[PDB]
C-alpha cells in the first residue's frame, strides 16, 4: 500500500554541483579556509579554560601561510585542536556534515565563542584553486593523519609519519596551473586584506627572499577589531589608529559613534566621519565601498545601497553581527527586510550622532563645510527624517555676517509680527546680498538667508515649512510683508496711478511678461523680473537647463511666467509715466521699456534669449553718448 | 552625472483623475478658446493588471477630433484635452465617477464609422427605448462596463488645435 | 596502510540548506516547478515524433494552475512523459541526480531539444512554500502512482487508484500558513508573466468565478527570436514590440542576429520611435535588456550587458547554454557578460551604421537618443570613431537640416584644414555670436553645437578623419594668411599695442592678456577663452553641477583674454582718447562697461551683474537728463 524511503543523493554529481555553482569569484577559498582554521582554534581555545595542560603540546596560537612556487604548494599551517580519524571520517568526509555545529551546541548555557561554521560544505571551496588537498592532522589525543583527495568522490586515510606536526593541521594545495596567481605575495596579501583582515588571531606569511636567501615572517592582521570591546573603555587614540588602519588615510577621524542593538537583531556598529571629504566622492556607481558588512569577523558585502541612502555614503565604518541568514556563498543575505531594519537603526543612530557632534562648534563647521551637500540631499530625498536633518542646517544670513547660523537662531531672532522665513538663492553671497529683491526687507530690518549653492534648490523644493513657520522665496511673487493703514492707502493709490503705464508696458512686452504692476518689495532699483507662483524659480530655470541629460521639450512643461515688478517712487518710472502720457507711442520710450526688461532680465539671473541683441543697443548708447558720430 | 532628473510640483487640481507624462511635447501651451479645432489620438484601456483595450484610435486609422464647444461628450475629456500641451502623449487614470456617460460615447464612436450617422437622434430615443422595455444591445463593451463600473485608463495624443472655424 | 574511502552526505542537513540557503526569494519556485513540467511535455512531444501511438493516451499538450483557497492546496497539472516508480526513487528521491541530464545525454548526436533541468535539484524549491507535496503521477507504462512527503527526510509511494488523470503529472502543493498569498490570482498572474513568460507551450490558469469555471491563457507571446530572421514580417516584429513593452505606439527599428561558436547566443534589439520622457529620474537601469537561457528569465542587465549610454534599447538576449549560479539569478563568469557587451556593442553600431541611410527615420532617431548618442562619445573611448560618423549638427550653411561631418569634409575647402565648431545654450544666440561673424564672411562652414552635453562630447572628439576640430570661442585660432593680411595685422598690432597695454593697467586681475582680434569682423570686442582652461560654455556648465567641488572648480577656470577689433570706430575713438589723456576717469569707465558687455555677450556670468544694471541706469539718466 505505502511504501515508506528515505531520501538519496548522488555524490558525485553533488560535488560537482558545490565546486562548479555555488561560489562565483575563486579568490574566496582562503576566506574559507581561514574561517574553518579560526574556529579550529577557538575550540582549543575553549578546551584550555578548563584545560591548560591540554596546550602543552603548543602555547602559540597563530595561523601560517608559506606559498612554494618551486612545487606550485600553497600550504595553510594552524596549531589548532586538530582532527582525529574517526573526524576525518565524518566530518570532513560527509559533505553537509558540520563538526563544528555539533561542537557548538554541545556547549552550555551562554559563553564567549563565536564559531564562523554553520554550513559544512566551506572545505570544498578548496578545490576551486586547487587540483589535489593534502591535509596533515595531528590531534592532541590520537597520532598524526594524512587526508588526500581531488574531488574524484573518494579519498584516502593515511598513517602519516613525515615531521610531526606536535598539534593542529596543515592543509597543502597543489594548485592547477591556470590558478598560479595565488603564489603570489601581493594576491596573498590583497585577499586576506579584503577578507579576514579582522580575525582575532594572528596570521602570517612565510616566504623567501634575498638580500642573502632568507626567510621572511609578516603579520597581515596587526590591527584588532575593537568594535566587540565595551565603547566607553576605548580612548580617541584607538579609534584614530583603527580608523587609520581601515581607511588607509593619514588624518584621523572627525567623530565616531559605536553602539549595540540587543533584541531579535542584535548588532554592533562603529560608524566614523572622514576628516576630509573624498575628490571622487561622487561618480561611484555602485562602487559605495562605504559600510562593510560582517558577520563574526567575517566580510559578506559592501553596502550597495541596501544598509545605507545614498546621500549618507560620506560616512565610513563597520555593521557586526553574530547570528544572520546567511548565503550558501556567503556573500548575501536571504530576506531584505532585515536589511531596511539595519538602515532605520543606522539612519537614527547616524541623526542623533549628528546632533551630538553640532554642539562642537568648530568641529560643526568643518562637518558641514565638508557635507552640506550630502545633508541638502538627504533633505531631498529622505521624508520620513526632515525635521531633524533641517535643524542640522547652517546658513549665511543678512543679519548673521560672515559665520553661519541654524534656522533655529532664526526663528530666535525672528520678530514678533513676522510669520514666515524669508530665504533669497543665487550663485553667490555678495551677489545676493546687492540684489534688488532684498532691498526693501533688509531697508525693514527683517532677517533673509542666503543660500549660495545650486543643490539649495532642491533643498527648498522639499522643505515647506520649519518649526510651523513656511519658508518664503523672496524671488517669487505674492510677497506680503505685514503692513500699515498708510501703506495700504499708499499701495491703492499708485496702483490707480499707473494704471495706464502697467497697461502700456504690457502691450509693449507682449508675450514676454504675463503681468505687469508695481510692488513692495523694490526701493532703489527701477524694475525686478519675479517668477510665478508655479513654474521653476528663476535660479531653479537656470540651473535646470544646464543639466547635461535633460530633455530640451520637457523644459517648456514647467518655465516660469514672468512678472515684472516696478517702482511707483523711482524717478526712472515716473519719467517714463510722464513721457507715455505725452506720447501714446513713441520709438524712445518704446526701446527704454526694452532696454529696461533686458536689464531687469540680466540681473534677475536669467540668461538672455539673444545677448547680442542687448549689446548692439548698449553699443549705440554709448556711440550716443559720447557723440562719435 | 546626475541620477536626479525630475522635481515634484502640483498639477491635476480636480480629484478623481490621476495623471502620469509617458512622452514631452514640443512647443508652449496650445490656444485653447471656444471654437477652436482638436485633433488628437485616444485609447481607452481597463485599469486591471490586464489593461486590455476597449477603444483604440490607432487600429482605426482615423483620429477623432472635436471643436472646443458646447457638445458635453465628457466633462473630464473636456478638461483634461485643455490642460494639455501640444504633441504630448499623456496617461490619465480616471475613477468610476466622471466615466458613467461613457458606454453610450463608445458606441456611438464604434459606430460612427460601422455605418451610422450621428445626424439623427430619434434612433438613439428608439434605442433607449428598446433597453428600458424590448431588448438589450448586447454589445461587449456595454455589458462590461454598464453592468459593472470601474476606473478606465486612457492614452491621449494630441495632434494639433487648428484655429478657429 | 593506506585506507581510501567515500564521499556521504547529511540527508537532513543537506535539505535543510537547500531549503533555507539556496534561493533567497520564496516566489520563484513556480518558476523552477513550470520549468521541470515543461520539459516533461518536451520530451514526449520528441517522443511523438517517432511514435505518434505515444500520444493516444492524451493528444493534447497543456499545463494547468489550480489554486483552492477552500482547501489551500495549490495544484499544477500538465499532460506530459510521468514518471514510473523506478523513476519516482531515482530522480525525485535522489538529490542532485537528474533525470533530465540522463535524457539528454543519451540523445543521437546534435537534436533540437534544449532542456533546463541541469542540476536536478530544482524540485525541492516547492518546500519554499508548501509544508507537503503530493505527486500523482500516470506514465502510460506503469499505474498510477501518489508520491507524498514534506521533506523530513522520507517519502512515502502509493498506488493511487484515484480519479483519472490520463497521462502525466498533478503536483499539489499543501501551502503553509505563512504563503497564503500565493491564492490570489494577481500574484500568480504576476509571477508567471515575471518569468515564464515566453514558455513554449500553452499555459493554462484555472480559476471559478456566474459561479462558473474559467479559463484563462496566461502566455500568448510566441517567441520569435527563435523563428529565423528572413521569415518574420514587420507586422508580427512590431505585434512581438508591443507585446514586450506594453507600448502604444510600435518599434522604430529592429535587428534580430546570431552569435555562433564558443559563445552561442541570439539577440533582439529594437530602437523605440519616440524616446521615454524622464526615465532618467527613476533608476530605469533595468528593464531594458532582459536575459534568458533555454527561455527562461535569469536577470535583468545594469551596466553589466549594456553600457549606461545604450539603455534606451529595448531587447531580449537568448542563449542555450551559459554557466549559472545553483540559485538560477545570476552568471558565474563576467568575462562573458564581457564579452556579450562587445559583441551588442558591436552590433548596435552596425544597426546605427545601416539605419543612416533612411533619412526620415535616422532624423527621428537622432532627435530622441542623440544625448545618448553623445554620452557614448563621452564614455565609449574604442567606439568615438565609428560614433562620430552619426553625429548631425547644425552648420551655417546647413539651414534647418542637419549634416554630418563626413559632408562637412567634403565640402570644405582645400585650403581649410581644421573643422571649427562653436557651444552655446541655443542656436540663435551662436549665429548672431560675435565670434562666428568674420568666419562666415570668409566662408568657412562653422558647426554650431547648442546642448549642454556637447561640451562632453567635444572634451573627448579630438579630431576626426584626420582634421581637428577648433573651437571659435579657444583663443589661437589662425586661419590661412594673405602676405598683406599679415602685413596689415602687424601694423595694427604695431599701433594699438599702447592701447592694449593701457588697458590691461586699467583692467587689473580681470583680463590676462589684452591683445588686437582676427575673428571679431564687426564687433568692438570680445571675451575669449585660454587656450587649455575651460570654455565659457563648459565653465557655466561645470559651476552649475550640482554634485561637485567648489573648491577644486579654480584649477580647471580658463583665464580671460579681450580680443579688440582695430576697425571698430569706437576702439579708433578710444585710442585717440587713451593718447590724447592719458589717465582719464571716463576712459577706465568705458573700458569697464565694454569689458562689462564682451563678458555678458561671450557667455561668462557677472561676478555683480547689480553694478552692471545701476552704471546703465546711470547713463540712462544722463542720456534723457533727468539727472
Ligand atoms: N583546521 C581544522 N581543524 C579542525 N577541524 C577542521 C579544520 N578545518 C576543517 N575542520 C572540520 O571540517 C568540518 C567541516 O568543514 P567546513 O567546510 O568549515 O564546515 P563548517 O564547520 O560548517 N565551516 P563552514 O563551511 O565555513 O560553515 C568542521 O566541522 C571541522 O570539524
Ligand atoms: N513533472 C515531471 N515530469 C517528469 N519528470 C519529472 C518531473 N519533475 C521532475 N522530473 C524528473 O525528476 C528530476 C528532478 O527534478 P528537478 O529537481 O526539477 O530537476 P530538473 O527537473 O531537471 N530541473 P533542475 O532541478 O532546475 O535542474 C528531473 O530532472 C526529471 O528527470
Ligand atoms: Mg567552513
Ligand atoms: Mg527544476
Amino acid at each position: 500500500e505505502v511504501e515508506t524511503f528515505a531520501f538519496q543523493a548522488e555524490i558525485a554529481q553533488l560535488m560537482s554541483l558545490i565546486i562548479n555553482t555555488f561560489y562565483s569569484n575563486k579568490e574566496i577559498f582562503l576566506r574559507e579556509l581561514i574561517s574553518n582554521a579560526s574556529d579550529a582554534l577557538d575550540k582549543i581555545r575553549y578546551e584550555s579554560l578548563t584545560d591548560p595542560s591540554k596546550l602543552d603540546s603548543g602555547k602559540e596560537l597563530k595561523i601560517d601561510i608559506i606559498p612554494n612556487p618551486q612545487e606550485r604548494t600553497l600550504t595553510l599551517v594552524d596549531t589548532g585542536i586538530g582532527m582525529t580519524k574517526a573526524d576525518l571520517i565524518n566530518n570532513l568526509g560527509t559533505i553537509a556534515k558540520s563538526g563544528t555545529k555539533a561542537f557548538m551546541e554541545a556547549l552550555q548555557a551562554g559563553a564567549d565563542i563565536s564559531m564562523i561554521g554553520q554550513f559544512g560544505v566551506g572545505f570544498y571551496s578548496a578545490y576551486l584553486v586547487a587540483e589535489k588537498v593534502v591535509v596533515i592532522t595531528k590531534h592532541n589525543d590520537d597520532e598524526q593523519y594524512a587526508w588526500e583527495s581531488s574531488a574524484g568522490g573518494s579519498f584516502t586515510v593515511r598513517a602519516d609519519h613525515g615531521e610531526p606536526i606536535g598539534r593542529g593541521t596543515k592543509v597543502i594545495l597543489h594548485l592547477k596551473e591556470d590558478q598560479t596567481e595565488y603564489l603570489e605575495e601581493r594576491r596573498v596579501k590583497e585577499v586576506v586584506k579584503k577578507h579576514s583582515q579582522f580575525i582575532g588571531y594572528p596570521i602570517t606569511l612565510y616566504l623567501e627572499k634575498e638580500r642573502e636567501k632568507y626567510i621572511d615572517q609578516e603579520e597581515l592582521n596587526k590591527t584588532k577589531p575593537i568594535w566587540t570591546r565595551n565603547p566607553d573603555d576605548i580612548t580617541q587614540e584607538e579609534y584614530g589608529e583603527f580608523y587609520k588602519s581601515l581607511t588607509n588615510d593619514w588624518e584621523d577621524h572627525l567623530a565616531v559613534k559605536h553602539f549595540s542593538v540587543e533584541g531579535q537583531l542584535e548588532f554592533r556598529a562603529l560608524l566614523f566621519i572622514p576628516r576630509r571629504a573624498p575628490f571622487d566622492l561622487f561618480e561611484n556607481k555602485k562602487k559605495k565601498n562605504n559600510i562593510k558588512l560582517y558577520v563574526r569577523r567575517v566580510f559578506i558585502m559592501d553596502s550597495c545601497d541596501e544598509l545605507i541612502p545614498e546621500y549618507l555614503n560620506f560616512i565610513r565604518g563597520v555593521v557586526d553581527s553574530e547570528d544572520l541568514p546567511l548565503n550558501i556563498s556567503r556573500e548575501m543575505l536571504q530576506q531584505s527586510k532585515i536589511l531596511k531594519v539595519i538602515r532605520k537603526n543606522i539612519v537614527k543612530k547616524c541623526l542623533e550622532l549628528f546632533s551630538e557632534l553640532a554642539e562642537d562648534k568648530e568641529n560643526y563647521k568643518k562637518f558641514y563645510e565638508a557635507f552640506s551637500k550630502n545633508l541638502k540631499l538627504g533633505i531631498h530625498e529622505d521624508s520620513t527624517n526632515r525635521r531633524r536633518l533641517s535643524e542640522l542646517l547652517r546658513y549665511h544670513t543678512s543679519q548673521s555676517g560672515d559665520e553661519m547660523t541654524s534656522l533655529s537662531e532664526y526663528v530666535s531672532r525672528m520678530k514678533e509680527t513676522q510669520k514666515s522665513i524669508y530665504y533669497i538663492t543665487g550663485e553667490s553671497k555678495e551677489q545676493v546680498a546687492n540684489s534688488a529683491f532684498v532691498e526693501r526687507v533688509r531697508k525693514r530690518g527683517f532677517e533673509v538667508v542666503y543660500m549660495t549653492e545650486p543643490i539649495d534648490e532642491y533643498c527648498v523644493q522639499q522643505l515647506k515649512e520649519f518649526d510651523g513657520k513656511s519658508l518664503v522665496s523672496v524671488t517669487k511673487e505674492g510677497l506680503e510683508l505685514p503692513e500699515d493703514e498708510e501703506e495700504k492707502k499708499k499701495m491703492e493709490e499708485s496702483k490707480a496711478k499707473f494704471e495706464n503705464l502697467c497697461k502700456l508696458m504690457k502691450e509693449i512686452l507682449d508675450k514676454k511678461v504675463e503681468k505687469v504692476t508695481i510692488s513692495n518689495r523694490l526701493v532703489s532699483s527701477p524694475c525686478c523680473i519675479v517668477t510665478s507662483t508655479y513654474g521653476w524659480t528663476a535660479n531653479m530655470e537656470r540651473i535646470m537647463k544646464a543639466q547635461a541629460l535633460r530633455d530640451n521639450s520637457t523644459m517648456g512643461y514647467m518655465m516660469a511666467k514672468k512678472h515684472l515688478e516696478i517702482n511707483p517712487d523711482h524717478p526712472i518710472v515716473e519719467t517714463l509715466r510722464q513721457k507715455a502720457e505725452a506720447d501714446k507711442n513713441d520709438k524712445a520710450v518704446k526701446d527704454l521699456v526694452v532696454l529696461l526688461f533686458e536689464t531687469a532680465l540680466l540681473s534677475s539671473g536669467f540668461s538672455l534669449e539673444d545677448p547680442q541683441t542687448h549689446s548692439n543697443r548698449i553699443y549705440r548708447m554709448i556711440k550716443l553718448g559720447l557723440g562719435i558720430d | 552625472f546626475q541620477g536626479s532628473h525630475m522635481d515634484v510640483s502640483l498639477l491635476l487640481n480636480v480629484e478623481g483623475v490621476k495623471k502620469t507624462i509617458l512622452h514631452g511635447g514640443t512647443g508652449e501651451l496650445p490656444s485653447f478658446i471656444t471654437g477652436s479645432r482638436v485633433t488628437f489620438h485616444f485609447r481607452t484601456m481597463k485599469c486591471d493588471d490586464e489593461r486590455t483595450v476597449i477603444d483604440d484610435s490607432k487600429q482605426v486609422g482615423q483620429p477623432m477630433s472635436i471643436i472646443i464647444g458646447n457638445m458635453f461628450k465628457l466633462e473630464v475629456w473636456e478638461t483634461l484635452l485643455t490642460s494639455m500641451r501640444l504633441g504630448e502623449v499623456a496617461e490619465f487614470w480616471c475613477d468610476t465617477i466622471h466615466t458613467g456617460v461613457y458606454p453610450m460615447l463608445s458606441r456611438s464612436l464604434r459606430q460612427v464609422a460601422e455605418g451610422k450617422d450621428p445626424t439623427s437622434w430619434h434612433v438613439h430615443t428608439c434605442g433607449l427605448a428598446n433597453m428600458f422595455a424590448y431588448h438589450t444591445l448586447g454589445y461587449e463593451d456595454l455589458d462590461e462596463l454598464q453592468k459593472e463600473p470601474q476606473p478606465l485608463v486612457f492614452l491621449i495624443e494630441l495632434l494639433q488645435v487648428e484655429a478657429p472655424n
